[PDB]
RNA sequence: GCAGUCUGA
DNA sequence: CGCCGCGTCAGACTGCA
DNA sequence: AGTCTGACGCGGCG
């Protein structure tokens, strides 16, 4: 819902999501990328994490 | 509803952590392993074959690439969420459960 | 940078040793005798052949019909050193390519797939034995180095479960047969060659995970100044590691530089672009 | 929408 | 040793994405 | 991830 002052009152989860959707786009980087395993490790890991 | 196609497999954390686990108690496997396995301190063979490595056997990061040198590919393992899904989509429940 | 040396002569003995590992296949060479055929042809191009040599398509036709009378002496060391002996000359031949990237990644992803032919079969006899036998398993590693044509009688109980699966069992034997005769080699030494060249990837990637930690000091650096652009500084250090693994494939490490020298004419590439994507 | 505090029965 | 719970209702006021 | 953090509870239970 938009607030007065402009800053909207979110729900925590349109936080987590949002928390989400970056690593897991983040991680469709690197499946492209080809990127090295010790960064894709890390990048899953968060992932699982969010 | 929505819904995101995530790039790579992920345990639900209802399975893994409640207790007693759920997908722990399915693979006979300790809890505390399979943590280590889907967040990414060691590995998990997925399967032996002419190897004497057990399918529930895990390893740790270094002990992956040393079994490769005496191995080479005959066996394989993974790490993450992958490995565990794997783990499940390979077991039979019907011999499983008439063999216990 | 010593320790980049130390890494780096690590690194070519992996890819030499990967290069003879894969020079052992036979057929690889009636592959590459149509394709400099198709070369001759106008059909196919040298440079996207072949890079170099251990540029002239003359001594690329020397070589090629060396390779050629190498495959006629291939053929007839029926004979088992006297293959052996063959098959070191022939790598020698072999080993004096410097092939172009994606030949050689059709080549050993070839090996891979023809590898994974022999690997259903060993997988799918394990799976019909372990349900079933609780079988002499340790031994079935001696079985199977060995090669159930001649293995009935076990003299045990589990002797007439294997009479649950002999036929399936006996068509897998078909199978292997025929896989075994299609590529005109035993089994074994292919899976004896194929664990070479995994063990030298295996090593060059181990390397390689050494690297890595070994240069984060430049990027870490480089995204510190680039952190201003519009991004954080966890995703600026990504895209200066990936420029950085661009750089190692392409490090010809004799130069003497340091190979963080180099890694930035890609950094700059690969950062400065990544903010123009994001 | 939530948190914190105070207060009432 | 980690995890699960620990009364109901109401009013007021701040502060905050 | 550095905190110029907290913890500053208990009782039962698997």
């Amino acid at each position: 819902v938009p607030l007065d002052g402009g800053r909207f009152a979110t729900s925590d989860l349109n936080d987590l999501y949002r928390r989400v959707i970056n690593r897991n786009n983040r991680l469709k980087r690197l499946l492209d990328l080809a990127a090295p395993d010790i960064i894709v490790r890390n990048e899953k890991r968060m992932l699982q994490e969010a | 509803m929505g819904h995101i196609e995530l790039a790579s497999p992920t345990a639900h954390i209802w399975f893994l952590k409640s207790l007693p686990s759920r997908i722990g108690l399915l693979l006979d496997m300790p809890l505390r392993d399979i943590e280590r396995v889907l967040y990414f301190e060691s590995y998990v063979v997925i399967e032996g074959g002419m190897t004497n490595l057990e399918r529930q056997q895990i390893l740790t990061e270094e002990q992956y690439l040393d079994a490769l040198e005496e191995f080479g590919d005959e066996f394989d393992a993974k790490m993450g969420a992958e490995a565990i899904q794997a783990l499940l989509k390979s077991m039979d429940l019907e011999q499983e459960c008439e063999q216990l | 940078r010593e320790g980049e040396i130390d890494i780096a002569k690590r690194i070519e003995d992996g890819i030499n040793q990967v290069q003879c590992s894969v020079a052992e296949y036979p057929e690889a060479i009636t592959y590459l005798l149509e394709q400099y055929d198709r070369v001759e042809a106008e059909e196919a191009r040298l440079s996207d052949l072949i890079t170099g040599f251990v540029i002239d398509p003359e001594l690329a036709r020397e070589k090629f019909a060396e390779l050629r009378a190498q495959y006629v002496v291939t053929r007839d060391t029926i004979k088992h050193a006297t293959a052996q002996e063959e098959i070191l000359k022939l790598s020698e031949v072999f080993k004096q390519f410097r092939l172009v990237p994606k030949q050689f990644d059709y080549l050993v992803n070839s090996m891979r797939v023809m590898m994974d032919r022999v690997r259903t079969q060993e997988r799918l006899i394990m799976k019909l034995c372990v349900e079933q036998c609780k079988m002499p398993k340790k031994n079935f590693i001696t079985l199977f180095t060995g090669n159930f044509n001649a293995a009935i009688a076990m003299n045990k109980p589990w002797s007439e479960k294997l009479h649950d699966v002999s036929e399936e069992v006996h068509r897998a034997l078909q199978k292997l047969q025929q896989i075994e005769e299609e590529t005109g080699l035993t089994i074994e030494q292919v899976k004896d060659i194929n664990r070479r060249m995994s063990i030298g990837e295996a090593k060059a990637r181990r390397a390689k995970k050494e690297m890595v930690e070994a240069n984060l000091r430049l990027v870490i650096s480089i995204a510190k100044k680039y952190t201003n652009r519009g991004l954080q500084f966890l995703d600026l250090i990504q895209e200066g590691n990936i420029g950085l693994m661009k750089a190692v494939d392409k490090f010809e490490y004799r130069r003497g530089y340091k190979f963080s020298t180099y890694a930035t004419w890609w950094i700059r590439q690969a950062i400065t672009r990544s903010i123009a994507d994001q």
